[PDB]
């Protein structure tokens, strides 16, 4: 178990997943092999919160479950949780999560496109230039929505573009710290 | 019942000394006669004294005479604080505000007091947990960062189909 | 469910949630599903 | 049980988006084994 391994997962955990969560990976750290009832007094959470954060755990296979069976002294049915860390799963599934942000920006700024410029307060509804010179008769000599009877203005779509842009820029230079930390990691 | 409302008597009997303010350790007997005890008979006392004032984390032995830890209750905020970073060190978790409260007195000045340092969490009894912060290491975390996390969800994504992505983007 | 998983809600919350939408959605294609409850219209009458 | 799968080999609920992914994982072709017609 090398320094490094601990390093990255310390440093991916504290920086950017949520600290409740941190809270039980601190238990995961400690011990390798721990009960789920011992968790349970470790971390000292009402066991309907433990269960939903157990719940968002076992989805994203952050930390791997087993079932173990074992009889009692007094024979009654028993059963028995185990959660323990595992650093192959873990590394991917940080990765992955880190890499889909990188496509819903993508996706968003091709979203920004998409949307028609021309849009109507009459109407209430975008436009599409399509529809705007259809609309446009060539005797009457102005381009002009036949239904409403107003005139169209694009300006109004170029301003929430601009907003995301800057976005974008701030989280480029927030995320640029935890590449390097990867890339001491794949050392 | 016979002899348990008697002892639960004198350890709030206890509690109202410490109200008081009385740090010198008082003799059973003259608690007895404060508490009106004479009628009880002398056996329960002693095993009282045997068993449960040793019992009770409280209560503390001194010279042969019983009476309360002052070191248990916090008495300033900055031993509170070195308590904190203790637990945190050793994993004991938080302490009850209510307890911390009646332990010192004006205890929510002392957590202005530690301000950043200190961590307090909401309880549905209104008890309030205290943790402290980590110095070595400080991160931010800006809300529009949390959400475009919070969209993504790897339980979509099916463990094969994660090897497969790494594999797909020639890493 | 889109405000729920928005807010990062309790796993369980989303976990019923879903299963109500699931039973909505199949009562809607079938009010007659076997051991299942009914949708009523607010007066006893089941859905068509 | 009901309107809900349950994959038990130990058990563990299926959610729909479980068996989506799978069956987009599936190839054209394996349709035609299993007599679905692809397109
Ligand atoms: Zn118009």
């Amino acid at each position: 178990v090398p320094a490094a391994l601990k390093r990255l997962a310390k440093y991916v955990i504290r920086g950017f997943y949520g600290i409740e969560h941190a809270l039980a990976l601190d238990i995961l750290i400690r011990n390798s092999c721990v009960k789920e009832e011992d968790m349970l007094e470790l971390l000292k959470f009402d066991r309907k919160q433990l269960r939903s954060v157990l719940n968002n755990l076992k989805g994203d296979k952050f930390i791997k479950c087993r079932m173990r069976v074992e009889t009692a002294a007094d024979g009654k049915t028993t059963r028995h949780n185990y959660y323990f860390i595992n650093y192959r799963t873990l590394v991917n599934v940080v990765k992955y999560k880190l890499d889909h942000m990188r496509r819903r920006i993508e996706t968003d700024e091709r979203d920004s496109t998409n949307r028609a410029s021309f849009k109507c307060p009459v109407c209430s509804s975008t436009f599409t230039d399509l529809e705007a010179n259809q609309l446009f008769d060539p005797m009457t000599g102005t381009f002009r929505c036949t239904f409403c009877h107003t005139e169209v203005e694009e300006d109004e779509s170029a301003m929430p573009k601009k907003d995301a842009r800057t976005l974008l820029a701030r989280f480029n230079e927030q995320i640029e710290p935890i590449y390097a930390l990867l890339r001491e990691t794949e050392d | 019942g016979y002899k348990f409302g008697v002892l639960a008597k004198i350890v709030n009997y206890m509690k109202t000394r410490h109200q008081r303010g009385d740090t010198h350790p008082l003799t059973l007997d003259e608690i007895l006669d404060e508490t009106q005890h004479l009628d009880i008979g002398l056996k329960q006392k002693q095993w009282l004294m045997t068993e449960a004032l040793v019992n009770n984390p409280k209560i503390e032995v001194i010279d042969g005479k019983y009476a309360f830890k002052p070191k248990y209750n916090v008495r300033d905020k900055k031993a509170l604080l070195r308590l904190l970073d203790q637990h945190d060190q050793r994993g004991l978790g938080g302490i009850l505000l209510e307890d911390i409260e009646e332990a010192l007195p004006n205890s929510q000045k002392a957590v202005k007091a530690l301000g950043d340092q200190i961590l307090f969490v909401n309880r549905p009894d209104k008890k309030k947990i205290l943790f402290f912060n980590d110095k070595s290491c400080q991160f931010s975390v800006d809300e529009e960062f949390q959400k475009l996390w919070r969209s993504v969800t790897v339980d979509s994504m099916d463990e094969e189909k994660i090897e497969e992505y790494l594999k797909r983007q020639g890493i | 469910l889109r405000r729920n998983e928005q807010n990062g809600a309790a796993a369980h919350v989303i976990a019923e949630d879903v299963k109500l939408l699931q039973f909505h959605v199949a009562t809607m294609v079938d009010n007659e599903l076997p051991g299942l409850p009914r949708a009523m219209q607010k007066s006893g009458r089941p859905l068509k | 049980s009901g309107l809900e799968l349950y994959a038990e080999w130990k058990k563990i609920l299926l959610s729909p988006e479980r068996v989506h992914e799978i069956f987009k994982r599936i190839s054209d072709e394996e349709c035609f084994v299993l007599g679905m017609e692809p397109r």
